[PDB]
RNA sequence: UCCUCCUAAAGAGUAACGGAGGAGCACGAAGGUUGGCUAAUCCUGGUCGGACAUCAGGAGGUUAGUGCAAUGGCAUAAGCCAGCUUGACUGCGAGCGUGACGGCGCGAGCAGGUGCGAAAGCAGGUCAUAGUGAUCCGGUGGUUCUGAAUGGAAGGGCCAUC
């Protein structure tokens, strides 16, 4: 059989052109009165996967 | 009642005398101000120094206090 | 002591404007005879000074050390800055309290053309 | 029964007796009791060296101590495992270096001061010499 | 933490708001700093709300 | 879990059921700026008043203070007082520090619009280092971005926040 795809993984990484993966920061979510405005504005933007866990990311969407 | 500690805050002279930088770049990581900024250095809301403009880094000694002062020299 | 007050008083000011690194216009004022000096960025050398004390000034005005005097002085050095090119300056208080004769000779100088 | 009061902190690191004695010249008496080697010395062996001398002396002249314990050293409890914690404090000792100075003492005779010496040294731990107060 | 969080909301249309904390034992009337509106572009005054 | 010192061997880091202590905040001011000021402890005189209230003078130079434990720092004061204020602002951000990663920290400078000062200038919270919790699910406000025949709506997305 083909392979499955991670679902939950489809949902948070996007592949870009030179094979890299973008994904949104991970502490944009709730308890946001307590963080200065330049932690929260630094967050917005998307992020590039780093190298160390982009082996795993490979595995999770062979397809996308 | 013993066994807690804080992890370490890896402070200490990142740049050190005679080696250009890049404006920006952090020399000094310090709680107070062991050393005070000179020319062409600026000085961080937590005491930590770094360049303002492209150069070499030197340290030197000034004031009635002997103080120890960082600059940056175009070179 | 006055002179201990008056140089802590100015040493914040001073400190700045020595890193900043520009010329500055430094006032001194005592009961007769207000100063007046303009000093490069580094601080070694006089651009040029004026003052009531040398007679080429002092042969007008009735009294030195009033606000007259501190407009003759604050224009003087007008005159001779704008001579000399230097036109920015910054002006440095010396610990004087920016109101009576300071103030005085500011307002004529920067009329003059010395803004600042 | 030597022993600090108010003590900064109950415990202390081991350390080491590495190095070489400070004061080794005789500078309140005239006779001194000088350590030739290394070790460290309780207070116990302080107190009965000192108690042998003021009555070998019969309470004549003047004593002087110039070590003091200054390091408290613990012992762990019989049958306690390994861990738990540092052990408490039992006893204080002074660290001796060779060329320190232990006691010194003045106003009697050379003769009878080679003596009381002799049976002070008989109850400490460390190899001792007598000295006597050089000019200068 | 005694001290809860309020809402600051601009006194002009726009929906914008900012978030803080207030203590309500000390200091119990309304907050009415004057801050900047990005929607609005300007400095108008906020009123403290839930 | 987090913070400070030592262990830790003069860069960084470095273990133990090793030795000492703290935090799960507080503050619309204790923030910003402008102006001004400089302690602790002692000696002498003086009603209650007394070793220790307040006043005057002298030695002293920071042993004081710094909202909170400790370390480092602080006279240009970061310490103390007063006026005016909301920069505890929005969109960014060269370049660096720190982490396996998630992430965390510092930051000149540019645009917009503000506060203090005559002005140069300073201000993107607090002398710094603890005061904190990923994702999922769901709530509230804004935004035709989308909205499965069409026009809407529901529901999603994006932004702010719980």
């Amino acid at each position: 059989p083909k392979i499955k795809t991670v679902r939950g993984a489809a949902k948070r990484f996007k592949k870009t052109g030179k094979g890299g993966f973008k994904h949104k920061h991970a502490n944009l979510r709730h308890i946001l009165t307590k963080k200065a405005t330049k932690r929260k504005r630094h967050l917005r933007p998307k992020a590039m996967v780093s190298k160390g866990d982009l082996g795993l990311v490979i595995a999770c969407l062979p397809y996308a | 009642r013993n066994g807690r500690d804080s992890e370490a805050k890896r402070l200490g002279v990142k740049r050190f005398g005679g080696e250009s930088v890049l404006a920006g770049s952090i020399i000094v990581r310090q709680r107070g101000t062991k050393f005070h900024a000179g020319a062409n250095v600026g000085c961080g809301r937590d005491h930590t120094l770094f360049a303002k403009a492209d150069g070499k880094v030197k340290f030197e000694v000034k004031g009635p206090k002997n103080r120890k002062f960082i600059s940056i020299e175009a070179e | 002591d006055k002179k201990s007050a008056r140089i802590r008083r100015a040493t914040r000011a001073r400190r700045k404007l020595q890193e900043l690194g520009a010329t500055r216009l430094v006032v001194h004022r005592t009961p007769r005879h207000i100063y007046a000096q303009v000093i490069a960025p580094n601080g070694s050398e006089v651009l040029v000074a004026a003052s009531t004390v040398e007679k080429a000034i002092a042969e007008q005005l009735k009294y030195t050390g009033n606000k007259d005097a501190a407009a003759a002085v604050g224009k003087a050095v007008a005159e001779r800055a704008l001579e000399k090119g230097i036109k920015d300056v910054s002006f440095d208080r010396s610990g004087f309290q920016y109101h009576g004769r300071v103030q005085a000779l500011a307002d004529a100088a920067r009329e003059a053309g010395l803004q600042f | 029964m030597l022993q600090p009061k108010r003590t900064k902190f109950r415990k202390m690191h081991k350390g080491r007796n590495r190095g070489l004695a400070q004061g080794t010249d005789v500078s309140f008496g005239s006779f001194g009791l000088k350590a030739v080697g290394r070790g460290r010395l309780t207070a116990r062996q302080i107190e009965a060296a000192r108690r042998a001398m003021t009555r070998a002396v019969k309470r004549q002249g003047k004593i002087w101590i110039r070590v003091f314990p200054d390091k408290p050293i613990t012992e762990k409890p019989l049958a306690v495992r390994m861990g738990k914690g540092k052990g408490n404090v039992e006893y204080w000792v002074a660290l001796i270096q060779p060329g320190k100075v232990l006691y010194e003492m003045d106003g009697v005779p050379e003769e009878l001061a080679r003596e009381a010496f002799k049976l002070a040294a008989a109850k400490l731990p460390i190899k001792t010499t007598f000295v006597t107060k050089t000019v200068m | 933490g005694i001290r809860e969080k309020i809402k600051l909301v601009s006194s002009a249309g726009t929906g914008h708001f900012y978030t803080t904390t207030k203590n309500k034992r000390t200091k119990p009337e309304k907050l009415e700093l004057k801050k900047f509106d990005p929607v609005v572009r300007q400095h108008v005054i906020y009123k403290e709300a839930k």
